[PDB]
């Protein structure tokens, strides 16, 4: 499928073309010939205006409780409910690892730097037969 | 079983009817499935390669034409394998 | 609504089409039957409004002979319209070589049969376009026309019809 | 079903052209002057196509119907000339 | 086949075209796209009939733009395909796999699964020709081909064939 876009000016062909963005109109023209390409441009900053996945990998982490429109004697339901699925992905002990080293780091005073390096490496390899257990902390340290 | 026997019988037969037609065309790029009367409008310019409309690849045919006779026999093959079956259901239906 | 399936398969054994029913209504409120036409009848009539809207066209600046037709409505047809229409040279080709009868009046005299027998008219029409003298093997090529007509019939009317054209 | 029409007597509905169609009239003949469409009133050197559409209005030779409802479905027909612009 | 239905058609106009003969252009109109047209539901629409006495008599204005439409119903002749019937059509261009027959607005193909065995097909021909007796590929190369159904699509219409059958193919 090749999965491209490529965008040339239908009458100037000089290179891939030699083209500017107006933002403040959202619209694209090659500079020599003067007229348009497209139209309609999205946004590239009012997202970040609006609103750690890569430690967290590609399944996503999701933390539950309760709210005010709704029940205690479900919400305990759903408390002793939100530990069913951790050990469907090694995840939990991912994330244990993660608040051990959170831990650690802070009970050392480290900054978020030095967190999430620790993250890293940690995701890093996660599982060798090199790593093969070693108290757990061993890695960690 | 009787819908299980059922079920097979024209599964394989259906399979079978459509696997003695020809092929079609396989487009290695994509990795999708065509027939050849989807492909009679795929003709390049020249007659010569079945264009793509994604890739603008040449269409080569698939290899299932020979799998008619495959699923001949092995719809013959099972057929005399649950041949005893047929008849138990026949002496069935001949019994309450 | 509810994806009208109505699946039919389309055959001369009076398995008709979808849209093409025997019953319509007309844009005068009148029941609008169905209309089939033959191909000798299709290429004589077509010539009607062929010479009707060329003289037409010469009014409109003032304010049977197929190898001059052939080439005639050829150069009519690229004055109006473009030379795309190869394919309705094609077609009244067909139209012209394969019709039954060449002249006009031994199609209208069959016509005037036609209308006292009161045939049925998808039948007839397909006998129409269809160019055959003898109804046995046109009875075992066509299995419309092996089950839905007696042979004996169909061949007393069969040689009165084929005695009027021009045979190829 | 019954031909959904009305004939051009025994007409019912009021002999006086009103807003809401007056500026759809005059919009309508400000497109004709907009993609030059024949003029009929004469010029006098003016280019205003709303001017150009009074004028011609106001000369009373437009040459359009209109088209009115009715709650059935059925409609009336008349002509802008037939009509009298009075307000 | 070749048949005659009334039909309705409605068309537009654009509005620089308002002068006084614009019944005649609006015919024209009708005229050029009427003729060289297939669709899916009546097959090939071949051409006009009763080009006098025409009705039109009544326009609407778009809202937006200045295009008027008007609705035309007529008669016309057009060619319906079908299912099932011996005709004999001419061929023009052929394939190795299998020739390619027209027969009026189609290009009627027979796969290479649909000849009969029995028919000495010959590799060495141009173009590459199924001939036994009589049934060659000529200038006129008038075939007995039964059309058993003709595949209308997206709007490249395309019918299938077969010469199985006695005295089909063979003229
Ligand atoms: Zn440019």
């Amino acid at each position: 499928p090749n999965l491209n876009i490529v965008l040339t000016c239908p009458e100037c062909k000089v290179y891939p073309p030699k083209i500017v963005e107006r933002f403040s109109e959202g619209d694209v023209v090659c500079a020599l010939c003067g007229l348009v390409l497209s139209d309609k441009l999205v946004d590239t900053r009012s997202e970040w205006r609006t609103f750690n996945p890569l430690l967290d990998g590609n399944n996503l982490s999701t933390r539950i409780g309760k709210g005010e429109t709704t029940d205690m004697r479900f919400t305990k339901e759903l408390n002793k409910a939100q530990g069913k699925n951790v050990m469907d992905k090694k995840d939990n002990e991912v994330q244990a690892a993660f608040a051990k080293i959170t831990m650690l780091c802070d009970a050392a005073e480290l900054p978020k730097i030095v967190k999430d390096c620790a993250k890293e490496a940690y995701k890093l390899c996660h599982d060798e037969k090199t790593l093969k257990g070693k108290s757990m902390e061993s890695i960690m340290a | 079983i009787k819908w299980k026997v059922h079920q097979v019988v024209q599964r394989l037969k259906d399979d079978l009817d459509k696997n003695s037609e020809p092929n079609g065309y396989m487009c290695p790029i994509c990795l999708t499935k065509y027939t050849q009367l989807e492909a009679v409008q795929l003709l390049n310019f020249d007659r010569t390669e079945f264009l793509c409309s994604l890739c603008d690849e040449p269409l080569v045919e698939d290899d299932s034409g020979k799998k008619n006779k495959e699923k001949q026999d092995k719809l013959n093959r099972l057929m005399d394998q649950i041949q005893p079956i047929i008849d138990s259901l026949k002496k069935i239906d001949d019994s309450r | 609504r509810l994806k009208k399936v109505e699946e039919e398969e389309n055959a001369a054994t009076l398995q008709l089409g979808q849209e093409f029913q025997l019953k319509q209504i007309n844009h005068q409120g009148e029941e609008e039957e169905l209309i089939a036409l033959n191909l000798s009848e299709a290429r004589l009539v077509i010539k009607e409004a062929l010479v009707e809207r060329r003289r037409a066209f010469k009014r409109s600046q003032k304010k049977e002979t197929r190898e001059k037709e052939l080439e005639s409505i050829d150069v009519l047809l690229e004055q109006t319209t473009g030379g795309n229409n190869k394919d309705l040279k094609n077609t009244m080709q067909y139209l012209t070589n394969f019709s039954r009868f060449r002249d006009q009046e031994t199609v209208g005299a069959v016509i005037q049969l036609l209308k006292s027998t009161g045939l049925h008219p998808f039948e007839v029409a397909q006998l129409g376009s269809l160019a055959c003298d003898t109804a046995d093997e046109a009875k075992t090529l066509i299995p419309s026309l092996n089950n839905k007509i007696s042979d004996d019939e169909l061949e007393r009317i069969l040689k009165e019809l084929s005695n009027l054209e021009t045979l190829y | 079903l019954k031909e959904k029409a009305i004939p051009k007597d025994q007409r019912a509905t009021t002999p006086y052209m009103t807003k809401y169609e007056r500026a759809r009239i005059l919009g309508t003949r400000a497109l004709q002057i907009s993609m030059n469409a024949p003029v009929f009133v004469d010029l006098e050197g003016e280019t205003d196509p709303l001017r150009i559409a009074m004028k011609e209005l106001a000369e009373k030779k437009i040459p359009l119907v209109i088209r009115r409802y009715l709650p059935d479905g059925s409609f009336e027909d008349w002509s802008v000339e037939e009509l009298i612009v009075d307000l | 086949m070749f048949f005659i239905k009334d039909l309705s058609l409605n068309i537009t106009l654009h509005p620089s075209f308002f002068g006084p003969r614009m019944k005649q252009y609006l015919k024209t109109k009708l005229l050029e796209e009427v003729e060289g047209s297939c669709t899916g539901k009546f097959g090939y629409i071949l051409c006009v009939l009763d080009y006098d006495n025409i009705d039109i008599q009544r326009g609407r204005i778009l809202p937006t733009d200045g295009s008027a439409e008007f609705n035309v119903k007529y008669r016309a002749v057009v060619f319906k395909p079908f299912k099932g019937e011996v005709v004999d059509g001419t061929v023009v261009s052929c394939s190795q796999h299998g020739f390619e027959v027209q027969v009026g607005p189609m290009k009627v193909f027979v796969t290479k699964h649909l000849m009969p065995q029995d028919l000495t097909f010959n590799a060495g021909s141009n173009p590459p020709s199924y001939q036994s007796s009589e049934d060659v590929i000529t200038i006129k190369s008038r075939i007995r081909v039964k059309i058993e159904g003709c595949i209308s699509q997206v709007s490249s219409i395309h019918a299938i064939g077969s010469i199985k059958e006695d005295y089909l193919g063979a003229i």
